[PDB]
RNA sequence: CUGCGCGCGCGCUACACUGACAGAGCCAGCGAGUACUCCCUUGGCCGAGAGGCCCGGGUAAUCUUGUUAAACUCUGUCGUGCUGGGGAUAGAGCAUUGCAAUUAUUGCUCUUCAACGAGGAAU
């Protein structure tokens, strides 16, 4: 299993090579299919390349597919997208207190299909061994600082990113009593996220919404009960857990039922939580110049 | 052997006083070689002839036997004052220096 | 190290000794692969030889 | 059959030769013994008393059955935990006037010598001798 | 006088802890950089919003 | 003022410049963990006599 | 005492007999460590201890370090008594770090010996 897993992440990494070599040259490509369409004289460089024109003649119906959107991108998660439901489980770090095992207790009811594990005395190679055993699409690693979270640890497996991010302002489901907070719904949530435009806002996006199960489309628009909602201002993602009735056609009550979070990605990495080696895609540069001006997502 | 050394180090020993053309091989050893010893120019024979206490057996001798061996000394104990500058007895020091 | 193969076969494991563990070797082990310094289990008769000259 | 002290069990040993630097009279014992703790890692004194032919026999056996030992590797091993009250516990090394003294002892009585060639304290040829034969002495009573 | 009398420790421009006194940085107004993005404080707009 | 009153300007041994002697900097040699050196394979084996 | 908005939260240590103490057995694993320097430190003395001192190995699977770690195991002492459970508070002394230790940095010794007898409702 284990040869496995890193042959076919190492195949991922070649890949991605091959496709960075191969976008450089169809984005030669597309200017040869827009100009015999329209007719407007092309570069020299390009029009009298015969190479390019004789796998031109062969490689057409990718870049029409990819016009149309009929064929997807060679993603992590494009493989299993809406197929299973990905299974995900949330851990403390090593000796927990009791409100970070009650607040890992709220962000596991957070997700519908998820489940929590005591670390107890649990070595993180043989906890992401057994990720990789049990065929886990999502780990959720928690830290606290005293008795109050201060980061989490989104993974994706077999091979995929993590999100680590520093965690501000939470506010717990267990500080309110009982006759107020309840047994929360477990239905399959909807998800809205607000503010994310650039490829590596629409990278944590992907990396967020892969952790829920999918939706069934068919009367999806009116029915369900529950959302979640992921809104970012000045890349930190602020996060809030909604339960909500339709009163009428033109109005909705709201009932905030889960935890409050805004948190701050701070390391996005090509690779699973074991490799502290990993090539990393984004990290919070502080300490430079521009850094704080500079605003991503 | 050392003989091949010195006659490929013979800029070193006239030091600077004469240079030579630079010619660095792999190997100093040439395949076909003999040691031979200056008979005699007829026509001088009162300064261009070493005498007997100076007549030595290799050409390593005659080095040695020459002068400014003490001028190789110098320049080798300046070379090993710019190369033990600052490599470790300099860290041992400082590190005394920190922990007294 | 993390990729490495554990059915690999190289001809030269048959005239190294390997790095080992920490149990095999004992407290003399570091993970370098130990090399011989040119010395050899010297014959009788050679040493016979060695120790008249001597 | 012949004989060493590792074929012999640290607790019968170690108290035969107890029992045996104490039968004999010469030991040199300081005199600050009794009026002494062990380590500062340590509430109470001793309860055997007179007890420094104890840790003699449970030194020069540690020495035997090893190349060389110095005052601050005994000082480690015959250490332990300190209770720092309502502060958590941490190891503490033992009294090295303790340890020199009983090797100083046991060198004087001629059972283990200095070892400056490597540092330390290395046994006797002498000590290799009393140790075995005590050894022996501790298996002919079982 | 006050030109040949000593600089203050705010006029000297390499001020230690042993220069001043206790808690004098808190009389003083001065500018400086400050390192990284804040985070954003969640405020009642913001839950509105 | 300070020829006519006498006091000496005020000088700091610190501040004053001097020649600074910097011995060449060498750095120890690489230091392999005993664990990652027993671990890594045959071809990349560290071999020291 | 951090944090959140005398009150609050995370903690450490206990109320002992599956124990305290005193000998004695004696067993890990992830680490780190000194160049233009004083880091990790064995051993030898001195010291009750903390520590001091003389040397020493290591830029390290090579030396510290088998990190002889702690619960733990054994043979003793104590005997249910706030008891030798507990070790707060406090006096006096000796040391180490540091330019500096008063509002007591920390370390050791003697002495002083508080609350706490399993935590209530709840959660």
């Amino acid at each position: 299993m284990l040869r496995k897993q890193a042959r076919q992440r190492r195949d991922y990494l070649y890949r991605r090579a091959l496709l960075l070599r191969d976008a450089e040259i169809a984005e030669k490509r597309a200017k040869l299919r827009a100009a015999l369409a329209s007719g407007k004289p092309l570069d020299p460089k390009i029009a009298n390349d015969k190479e390019l024109r004789k796998d031109f003649d062969y490689d057409v119906s990718r870049d029409i597919a990819k016009e149309q959107g009929e064929i997807d991108i060679d993603d992590e998660y494009s493989e299993l997208s809406g197929i299973v439901d990905p299974r995900v489980l949330v851990t403390t770090s090593r000796d927990p207190s009791s409100r970070l095992m009650a607040f890992s207790k709220e962000i596991r009811l957070m997700f519908p299909t998820a489940i929590r594990l005591n670390r107890g005395n649990l070595i993180l190679p043989d906890l992401v061994m057994s990720a990789q055993r049990e065929r886990l699409s999502d780990i959720i690693l928690l830290h606290e600082h005293r008795g109050t979270p201060t980061a989490i640890t989104i993974s994706h497996f077999p091979h995929g990113p993590t999100l680590m991010a520093s965690l501000h302002n939470v506010v717990l489901r267990a500080d309110i009593p009982k006759s107020i907070k309840g047994t929360v719904s477990e239905s399959y949530p909807h998800l809205i996220f607000e503010g994310f435009r650039t490829p590596l806002g629409q990278r944590v996006v992907k990396i967020l919404k892969h952790l829920f199960p999918p939706r069934d489309p068919t009367n999806n628009a009116k029915s369900g009960n529950r959302v979640i909602t992921f809104v970012n201002q000045d890349d930190c993602i602020e996060v809030r857990h909604h339960v909500y009735v339709r009163t009428n056609y033109n109005s909705v009550e709201l009932s905030e039922v889960g935890p409050r979070f805004t948190m701050r990605p701070f390391s996005i990495t090509m690779g699973t939580l074991e490799n502290k080696d990993a090539d990393v895609e984004w990290h919070l540069s502080q300490y430079t110049r521009t850094g704080r001006k500079k605003n991503y997502f | 052997k050392r003989d091949l050394q010195l006659l490929r180090m013979r800029d070193v020993v006239a030091m600077g006083k004469q240079f030579f053309k630079k010619d660095n091989r792999k190997d100093f050893v040439p395949e076909y070689c003999q040691v031979g010893t200056i008979i005699a120019g007829a026509t001088d024979g009162v300064s261009g002839r070493l005498t007997r206490k100076e007549r030595k057996r290799t050409i390593v001798e005659e080095v040695l036997s020459s002068d400014s061996v003490s001028k190789y000394k110098r320049k080798y104990h300046e070379i090993q004052e710019h190369k033990k500058s600052g490599r470790k007895g300099y860290y041992k020091k400082l590190m005394a220096a920190r922990k007294r | 190290a993390a990729e490495r193969n554990e059915d690999e076969f190289y001809f030269g494991m048959m005239s190294r000794k390997g790095p080992g563990s920490a149990l095999t070797r004992g407290k003399g082990f570091t993970g370098t692969v130990d090399g011989d310094r040119g010395n050899k289990a010297l014959s009788v008769e050679t040493v016979r030889l060695l120790k008249t000259q001597d | 059959g012949g004989v060493t002290v590792r074929d012999v069990d640290a607790h019968k040993f170690v108290a035969a030769y107890a029992a045996f630097l104490k039968r004999q009279g010469k030991l040199p014992v300081p005199g600050w013994v009794d009026t002494v703790k062990t380590g500062n890692a340590k509430e109470l004194p001793p309860q055997d008393i007179d007890w420094w032919y104890i840790r003699a026999a449970s030194v020069a056996r540690h020495v035997y059955l090893r190349k060389t030992v110095g005052v601050g590797r005994l000082r480690k091993v015959h250490g332990s935990a300190k209770n720092r009250g309502t502060r958590p516990s941490h190891h503490v090394d033992a009294s090295g006037s303790v340890d020199r003294k009983i090797m100083q002892a046991l060198e004087k009585i001629q059972v283990l010598e200095k070892d400056e060639e490597r540092g330390g304290r290395r046994i006797t040829q002498q000590g290799q001798r009393d140790l075995d034969r005590i050894a022996q002495t501790v298996a002919e009573a079982d | 006088a006050e030109l040949v009398a000593k600089r203050a420790w705010t006029l000297a421009g390499e001020a230690t802890a042993a220069d001043r006194p206790v808690n004098s940085l808190l009389g003083e107004d001065m500018e400086f950089d400050h390192v990284g993005k804040p985070v954003p404080v969640v405020t009642e707009e913001v839950s509105e919003s | 003022i300070r020829r006519a009153e006498n006091i000496p300007t005020p000088q700091n041994p610190n501040s004053t410049y001097r020649k600074i002697e910097r011995p060449e900097r060498h750095f120890n040699p690489l230091r392999v963990p005993k664990n990652l050196a027993a671990e890594l394979p045959f071809k990349s084996q560290i071999v020291q006599t």
